[PDB]
Order: structure tokens, then C-alpha cells, then sequence
């Protein structure tokens, strides 16, 4: 399984498929080093959209399959989420947890919107509040007042950073 | 930095034009960086100038793309004319 | 698919099913260019109602198939929204967006009513936000101070223009 | 099917089930006129209740068995809403729509309450907004401010008329 | 207006005394039309009138219903007793 | 059929099952002769609850089966309401009201909630307001400030009237 | 503007008289432009015009249409009276 | 079934999955001696987020799988919240607790929004209101103010208890 | 069926599965008389929440298995609420109102949180408006001041009665 | 009117003695007829008596329903005792 | 307290370390405990040292992780410069 | 009645004590009931007392329960401490 909405673009860069970054390394050195922590591996960035972030994302994964990854990220892999939607909606999106989580083997980049929704609130979020399987989130803070804040153990669970235009 | 930017740009810069089928000059490319950088507050010279640019990009292939031969965008009026447009006082 | 609800009337042009514009011209070249933006495709007008607005689209679409409309859009087509309902209703309303986010070749002009509603809030406007599916909005500001302002981000999504009565 | 809530009097003013009207003639003119309309074939009435007006609406429906009625709509015919309810309710009352916009030869009076509902606000409303299905409705301004207004594209969609005790 | 009402009391006037088996009297008739629209806020005339009238209808038929020969309806006590029953001081 | 829900208590009179009223007559012959009107055959009753109002009711009852109800009457029969539920529940008292429509020789008593609801609204009331269906209402005023009311065609379908102690 | 709407109003000129069967006469579509523009808030000269126009047509076509010879509509009543039916002290 | 949400950390106690806290004991010892109350079984917590509260409760847990729990308790389990979400989303949590209820053997604890929702309100909070089912919440009083406290009654199944940063 | 939210303590009482009152006699004498009214059977209890008035109540039905109950309601028999909750909710507890109106032998007492509700209002409420269906409510009048008295026909439903600490 | 509702209770008066074994006493039954339209706003004669009547003929069953032998019910206490066991000042 | 905080996180002491693979010298640990303590407000020194610990920890690791041999953190930068990179004037 | 408590608490003394196995001294049994209405607002001492009691019967416990051999609780600690517990001042 682990597909349609799970994908990756490790491969990809190691593919070549992309572009290689700039100037947001030590920035990533950071992004990188949330997953270090027995705390919150889980890092969410705050700036300006559109900037690169989802590809200073990929930084992280190219410096991944560059292996500029250390230790014990290394075997783990980038996902690049995927959003849509189709009965229920969620509970596939809720299904792939653990399947990654069963992955034992990869990184899953939540992207933007950690949403505050209708049908929502908790999904994952309990699983993510489970205190296990790494993930990054981003946004800028508008948003992020809310969700990872109005919980604060998200806030618990989630590692914010930021970064100005370059 | 206003200057990555105009390199992240010259990383679009092809993207785009081959999208618009322009010639982007980088003079026009370091302009608006500084000049939206002045002058826009709201989106972000990552994006804003492009997005100026794209504009430009648009407001040259508009002249271009219909009766206006320069398949180039020009530093001034790209810049000038459309951020102008965005504003005044070219 | 892409029928009933979805319409154009850019044939129906071609077809001269329509009335032949004048004067918001320069102010189209303003709602034609809103489409160059990678930032915003998407326009919104103010003005009074009733007014010619829609015809003003039609205009666009005039111009569109007068071929007035410049390079990149030409290839793409108005559509002209419809609005009806019939279980759930607005899936629907979501489900013709890929669809024609699928038609790689058109545009949608919403039309009126942007709507902050009951049963919602958010339909399409995430995939709006997904920033993707150039698309015209227009009202009154009366209603305009809600909606692409209360997120702002649809702000962000919307560019917002009004002409006086001729 | 088009039975049960679907009922005309149209054939029982043939049937003469009801009564000659008097006077509302050039009142009902407009009011037949609204269906000319590309724009709005769809009027609303203001007034004071109880007054004839449904049969004012029959004085159409007679002007339309009398073929006072002019040419378009001559073939199209009354029908008198049926308000009443029975899991959900107004999926029927949704259903109905496409019957009749599938019968290609009607049309309906909506009656006074317009809604706004608990259970409710667009039913139909965008298959109105839909801009097909010709249809009246009728009240008194005190509701009129809501409803048609509050959207005001369903005043773009409805046309007021009322008239005073003759 | 007042009198359009009449006439289409009148309209209705076979109506409801075929229904109620009386004789309508146009005295009545025009009379409660002035009198409801002087006496009744809330129901209109068009109706009201007829409101009274079906109800002097049936006071009558009530009366000729039952014990108390008149099938007509009077002027007055029609409008009368019954605007009186409405309301008093007749 | 016509029966469970439906029941009478005319034959129950005829058969003595009841109290012979007193001193409501003149009263009953209003609620009587609201039965009269090509109008309105529908009374509703307003006053206190629990005074002998539903024998009131069978006052009419008695002098149906008294014959003290004159002629077109003098056919029909009560129909005391019955209250209870039961998948859906309405359809049935939906269902009956042809039923005693077919009967051709009845009227029900609708008793005292003629109710605003949550599963509701228009039940029978639209076959109320087909102008047909000889019945009587009851309530005090409280509740009659709304239903019949609030649709004022209902009030147009409904007589009120109320008495006070004796 | 009341005057760019008599032209928009001229693009319809021939729509709805074409479906009324009628002869436009710019005298009307001027006078209601001005005389709705005065005396009508709420819909716009851009339509409320033409609505005046059409129901004007329609008046017009209503005694054109049936019994009461002329196809064109008049400045004057076809604004005036209509205009009057609107308000009134033509 | 009892599983996604449901989930107990005592097993990973004793699976020593987690940390030894100290300190908080006779805190603790409070916390435990909530569940002995007839009245209130269900603790909740005020305090300073993200200090070892949620390992306060693995506190207990860990003296219950340590059975430094007392007799009652000693048969029954921690659970941990999981919060997420997924058509409806709360009849599911609304569902696990008879699941619950039917274990005859283990108690949850709520964790820390413990919610005044839009969708909601009552949720358990009736079967919570039950005056079964021990479990435990915690806060800092900012939220406490409002849904243990603004019923009452829920403050009436609430015991509120604080601790000082150690 | 009357079982799961249905439930008695007077076999309990018989069973002596509680304990003895004191003191409430008299108090209870009154409740007790509550039930003789054709008017209101339905006392509602003022005063402080966990003081013995569940128990009071339970001292009816002591006095009501001690035959201290006299004649009308000896037959009936107490039933304690059971408050819970699992798609709809109240239905349930709508539904079980006829069967113990079926019952022909038994009382509730509601307890507490005689509520104003989201998902509500009148639940039973009708039915017990319905001038049916002996119960007993009880509270403190913070709350009495709302449903009983906002309604005030459950007002004239319920009779308050207050008893200080003893 | 409080007659009419004592005969109306005259009416129920076997009622529920009938279902309360006792003996109605019409000084009684008037007593609070007068004494609950007196005392008593809410409920309604028709009923309220009955109310306290049935009251009283629970009150007089209580306590002629277990240990305090009339069976009737008197006039006063069963108005007044109840009656002050709705108010005071007997 | 903040000395049960350092044996608390002496608790965690094995834990992030084990997860960065570094050695925690308790004259950092203490060091934040009262330097968090000091300097930060709002997340708690129950977390926010192992907060500046796993941070320091990853700042070392980060080093360590990365092109900067010591694998201990150190009292002073771990606390420090990362406290300084929280806050300045080391 | 802070004594009916008393009885009412005699009614749960031998309840929660057989909860809770220990002997209760009514002379604590009065003493909180006076005490806790002195010192507590919130609770009632139909209950607040038992609550003192049960807490107090606990705290007994708690000692009797483990480590610190009288099973019965005292009047004054059992009030006394846990009151002052509750609040200070023994």
C-alpha cells in the first residue's frame, strides 16, 4: 500500500527530480535536528508562503538523500503529503497512520493547513499526540495561533520555526 | 534576501518565460526585487516579484501576446509600467 | 462530464447567444489581466448589481473568443456558474473542480453569492486556496467584507475590483 | 409521478373548480410579464394576505386556461405548491425540482413562507440560483426582507410586486 | 377597495350560502364592508367581510341551523349582532 | 381501516360511553357552524386546558349524534386524535388523511399540540391547506401564537375561538 | 451613467421589441433614463430602465397586445404613464 | 474491539515503556483517592501544561501497574485519550464508553480540552452526568472556568486539583 | 423491556438495598400529595444539591414499599432516571415514555438537569404536557428559573417544593 | 362561572370518589369553588377545584387511605386544610 | 522545584541522549534549571530545560550531527550559547 | 439541621466506616458538623461532613490503611487534622 496520498520525493531527488536548494541549511540543520528529540521530533515552520518551504521540505530531503541526514533519520524517508478528499474522507487519511507507523522507515511532511475543520479537530492528532511517528508541519502563524496553540500540547507535540524571505 | 530572491527567480526565471515565451532581463529581475520589496507589502519577493514578473511577464506577452515585436521583458516598464499599474508615479 | 451546472457561454458567443459589450473594456484589460497573476488569477468585482457585471464577464468571454483575451488564456473558455441543489448537495459543487481542474483549457466565473453558509464555509475554497483553478468572483462590498476578508487569504486568493455605473 | 405535492388548477380552472377573478388583470399582467424575463421569470408578491392572491395567482392560471396568457408560457402551466412534511422531508420537495424541470410545460407558484428553516436555506434556492425553473412566490414584505433580500441574488432571482386592498 | 370587495363578496356570494343554504343581502353585504374595515384591524376585508359574512352565514344558518324562517341574511344584525358579537354596542 | 389512531367517540356518544356537557351550545354552535364555511370548516379552540374542552369537542359529538348538528353535517362523524409514534412516524398520520378523505362522512378533532417540530412543520398541513378536510384545532393562545399563525394561512385555515370558565 | 445606459439600453433596444413586436423611441429610452434614475432607488437604470421599457413595452404590447394601432412605443406615457403607474402626478 | 482510541499505557509500564516519575505521590495519592468517592470517582487537574501531568498520570498507572493502587482500582486500567477525528466524528467517542461501560476493569483519562465545542457540548457528558464510568480530567483553570464549572454539575462530577511546578 | 435507562429502587427499597430517611415525612407528605392532583401529579424538588433528595426521593419510595404511600399510588412505583447517551439520543427517552405510559403501575423521578438542550426543548415535554404521565422533577431554583417557568405551563406542570439543610 | 363548575364538578363529582372511596360533600364542592377562585390564579376552577378536591379527596383517602373512618369528605378541611395546606391563615 | 526538575530530568537524562546519542553533564542540567527558570517563561522548566537540553542536544548533535568530536554536552554553550540563541549576552 | 446530620450521618456511619472499616466516635460526628458548617461553604454537611468523615475515615484509613492500630476514628484529628488540612490554625 503506502501510496496514492503517501508519496515521496526522496527518490525523486535522488531521482533528480527537483531542484537543489540554497542557504536553508543551517535553517534545515535545525528542521533537521527536531527529529532528534525524544520530545518532539515533530518540527512546523511559520513565513511567508510559497518561498521554497515545501522545497527547503525537499532540502531536507535532498540533504536526506544526500545522507547530510544523520544517524537515525537516515534509514527514515521523506513524505510528501497529498490532499483531496472522496463516504467518509478522513479515515483513509486516518488509515495511513499506521501504516506508516507499521513502516518502522520514513518521515511524513504535514504541509500547511493543520486544520481546524468541520468534519476535523482531533484526526491523527490523538495519534500524533500518541508521542510517536515523526512528521513536520508548516505554516505562518495566523493559522498557527491556532491549532498546534488552542491545544498547546500540539504546541507539546509540534516544534515551531520560521524563516525571513532570504 | 532580496538577492537569493532574484537567483530563486533566475531559478523561475526560465519557468516562466518558457511559460510566456519572454526573455527575462535581469536587470528588470533585480528591480522589482528591490522595487516590490518597496513597494509591496503583502505577498513576498519569493513570490511577489514573480508574481510582478509573471504580471510582467503577462503585461508584455499581453502586449506580445496580442497586438501591443520584442520578445524580451524589459527592465523599466515591467518593472516600471506594471508597478506602476500596481501603483504610480512611474 | 463537465455539464449541466457547468456551462460556458464563450461558444454561445461564437454562437452570438449574447449582446456585444461596450466601455468595460479597459476595465475587462483589468479583470482579463487579474488571470496573468500567479499570484491571483482570480478577480472578484464590486459595483451595483444587475448592471451588466455578468455581460461584463461575458465581455471577458467576448473578448475570449474575439480572441481579445491574450496568449495564455485564449486557449481557456468562461464558465458560467449554476446554482441549484438536490442528499448532499455542494460534493457536487466540489466534485466539478477537479473535473475541470482535470480539463487542463476553461475558466469559472462564481458569480454572486460567495457564500458564508450553513451546510459550506469551506467548499472548493481550500482547493481555491489550494492556488490553483484561475476563477472570477464578484459581488457588492456589502457581502465582499466577509468572505475573501474574513480569511483574507482568500483575499490573499481573491483580487477585488468595482466600476461605477456607466 | 408530478402528483402529490405536484398539483395544478390549471385544468380544474378548465374544470372551473374556482372562481373568476376580477380587476388584478394589468396587476397580474406584470406579474404574467415576469416570466418574459431571461433575467427573472420568477416574481414574489407583497401584500396583505388572504386577499385573493393565490387566486390572483389563479387569475393567472385562468389567464393561462383562458390563454390571456401569451405566447411562451402558454403552453407552460400552474402549479400550487402542497406544504407539508413526513427521515428528511425536503429531499422530496428537492426532488420534485428536476421533475418538472424535466417536464420541459409547467410552472409553480410558491406560495408565503419562503423559508428561512432550521431544516432549510438553499433547498432549491441554487437550483433557483440554477437561473432555470421558472416559479413565483409571494408574502409580505416582513418576510421579504429576509429571505430573497438576505441573499439578494435570490432578489436577483425574484421580482417584488405587491398591490394594494383593491 | 371596500367596494371591489363587495363584488367579490359577490363573487362569493352564491358561495357559501350555497353552502350555508341562505340568501345573501347586498345590504349586508356593502354594510359590513364599511363596517369590518371601520371595526376589523387584522383580517382584510376581502376576506374579513366574508369572515363575518360565512359567520353571519352561519349565525343565521346557526339559528336557521337549528331552533332559532328567514333563509336570507339580513343587513344589520348579520353584520350587526355578529360585529356586535364581535364586538358591542351595536 | 380507519383505525388505531383513528377512532370516534360519536357511536361512544350514541353508545352513552360519555358525559352529556352542558352550557357550551351556543358556544358548539359556532365551533358548529365553522364547519359551515367553503372558507374554513376548521375551528381551533383557545382557553383553559383540561376544562371539558375535547368533550366540548364531544358536545359537538353528542349533538352530531344528537342531530342537534344540522344538515351537511349530520353525515360526517367525529375523529378524536390519537397520539403516539412508532422508522418514520408521520407518514402515517400522513397516511390516514386521504384515508379519511376517501371516507367521503367524518371530521377529526385535532386536539391540543398542533405542533412546531423537530421531525413536523408542514404534515398535513399543506393537505390542511388543500382547502379540503373538514377538522377542528385546540389550544390556548400560547401555542396559537405560532403554528397557525406563523403561517397565517393556516390561519386562513383555521377559526379561533375560546371560552372561558363557566 | 444615464447616458451610457441608453446606449447599453440602444444594445437592448431591439432585444425586447424584438419579443414585444414594438418601435423603441430613444425619446422614451432618454426620458425614463433621466426620470428613473430620478424616481426609482432600488433597481438600476442598467435594467430598471429597461424594466420600465419592457413593462413599457409590455403596456404598450398589453394595449398593443390586446384591444387598447401604433407598434412604436412613445416617449411620453409609455415613461409618463407607466412611470405614473409607478408613482403617480404624471 | 476496545482499540484505536482506546489505548492503556499501564501494559507499557509494565512493558516499562515510559519513564519512573517521582514526587507527585502523594499527589498522586489525591488523584488515586478520587476514584474511591461514590460521588466522584473522576478527578481533574489544574495546573502548568507539559510539566509530567499526563505522567502524573502514568504516575498513577504506573502505581496501579505497581498496584500501589489500592484494592478497588487494582483490576482496573489506565486509558490514554487518543484525539482525532474522521461523516460524524464524536458518536465514535460517544460509542467507545458503553464499550467501556461494558468492560465491568479499566478507567480513562480525559486529557485537557475537555471541550466546549461547536460539534459537541454533551458528549458523554450525559453518560459522564451518568454518574458511572471513573475517569479523569485535567486543565489549567483558564478552561476550568468554563464546562466542569458552567455546568456545575460536571463540576458536580469534577474533583479539581493543582500542583505546583515541583 | 422498561429496563436499561428504566429502573426502580423500591424492590431495591423491598430489597433494602438503601437507607432509611429521616425527617422528610411531612416534607415528603407533601411530595407524596403531589401526585393526587388531576391538576399536577408532578412535583419538582428546590434546595441543595446532594443533601438526601435523591434519597428523599427514595424516602417515597421507602414510604412507598413501607405502603406509607397511600391508596392511587401504591400500585405505582418509583423509577430513578438513568442519564447516558449513544446516531439520536433522546429518542430513546422519548421512546420510553409511552411504554411506561403503557405501563398503566409505575412513577418516575427525573432528577436533575431539566433541561434546555442543543439537540432538546420540548423531549417529553409534550408528553408530559400532554396531562399524562405522573413524574417528579427536582433542582435548585437556579435552574427552575428557566424550563418549568420560561414555558410556565410546565409551571403548570410542575409544582416546586423546597426543603432547607436539615 | 363557579356554579356551572360545581355542577361540572357535581359532574366528576362520583368521578373520582369513585376512584378515591369517598363521599363528596357539595358544601365542600362549592366551598373552594368560591375559595380556589379566591386563592387560586394559575389552574382553572373547572379543574383547580377538582384539583383540590381530588387533593383533598387525597389528603381526606391519605388519610383515610392509611391511619389518620369518615369517608366522606368535609366541607372545610378538605377546601380549608388543604386549602391552607396550599396557603395558611385557615 | 527546580532541583527535582534536574532529577526528572536525570529521569530523561538517558532518554534524549540515547536518542541523540550524546553525554549530558548535569552542570548543563542544573545550569538551564535555573537559567531556564531564570530567562524562560512560559514553557516549563519540567519541559523547557530538556526543551533547551534536547535542543542543546540537538545544537550539539546539530554539530555533532553534522560538520561542527566531543559527544557530552557541555554545561556552559549547551545551556549558553543555545540559551543565548534563545536570548543574548551570553 | 447541623444535628439531624448527625442522626443522618448515623445513618451512613455504619455505611462508609463498613467502607472503610473503622469505628466512628460520634463526638467527631458532632464535631465536623459544627465544624464543617462553621468552616466549609461550599458542600453540606449532609454531606461536607461525610465528606470530612469519609476523608477523615480515609485519612484514618490512609494511616490505618498502611503505615501510620486504632480502628476507630478519633473526634478531634479526624475532624481536627483533616479540617485543619482543610484549612490550618488546629
Amino acid at each position: 500500500t503506502l501510496d496514492s496520498l503517501a508519496r515521496d520525493l526522496t527518490v525523486i531527488a535522488k531521482d533528480g527530480t527537483l531542484d537543489p536548494v540554497i542557504g536553508r541549511d543551517k535553517e534545515i540543520t535545525r528542521v533537521i535536528e527536531v527529529l532528534s528529540r525524544r520530545t518532539k521530533n515533530n518540527p512546523v515552520l511559520i513565513g511567508e508562503p510559497g518561498v521554497g518551504k515545501t522545497a527547503i521540505a525537499e532540502g531536507l530531503a535532498q540533504a536526506i538523500v544526500n545522507n547530510e541526514v544523520p544517524e537515525t533519520l537516515k534509514d527514515k524517508r521523506v513524505m510528501s503529503l497529498d490532499m483531496g478528499t472522496v463516504g467518509e474522507f478522513e479515515e483513509r487519511l486516518k488509515k495511513v497512520m499506521e501504516e506508516i507507523q507499521q513502516a518502522g522507515n520514513v518521515i511524513l511532511f504535514i504541509d500547511e493547513l493543520h486544520t481546524l475543520v468541520g468534519a476535523a479537530s482531533n484526526i491523527l492528532k490523538p495519534a500524533l499526540a500518541r508521542g510517536e511517528l515523526q512528521c513536520i508541519g508548516a505554516t505562518t502563524l495566523d493559522e498557527y495561533r491556532k491549532n498546534i496553540e488552542k491545544d498547546a500540547a500540539l504546541e507539546r507535540r509540534f516544534q515551531p520555526v520560521q524563516v525571513d524571505e532570504p | 534576501s532580496v538577492v537569493d530572491t532574484v537567483a530563486i527567480l533566475k531559478g523561475l526565471r526560465d519557468r516562466y518565460e518558457a511559460h510566456h515565451r519572454i526573455n527575462i532581463s535581469d536587470e528588470a529581475i533585480e528591480a522589482a526585487v528591490k522595487l516590490s520589496n518597496r513597494y509591496v507589502s503583502d505577498r513576498f519577493l519569493p513570490d511577489k516579484a514573480i508574481d510582478l514578473i509573471d504580471e510582467a511577464s503577462s503585461k508584455v506577452r499581453l502586449k506580445s501576446h496580442t497586438t501591443p515585436g520584442m520578445s524580451t521583458s524589459l527592465s523599466e516598464e515591467d518593472i516600471a509600467e506594471v508597478i506602476a499599474g500596481w501603483t504610480g508615479i512611474p
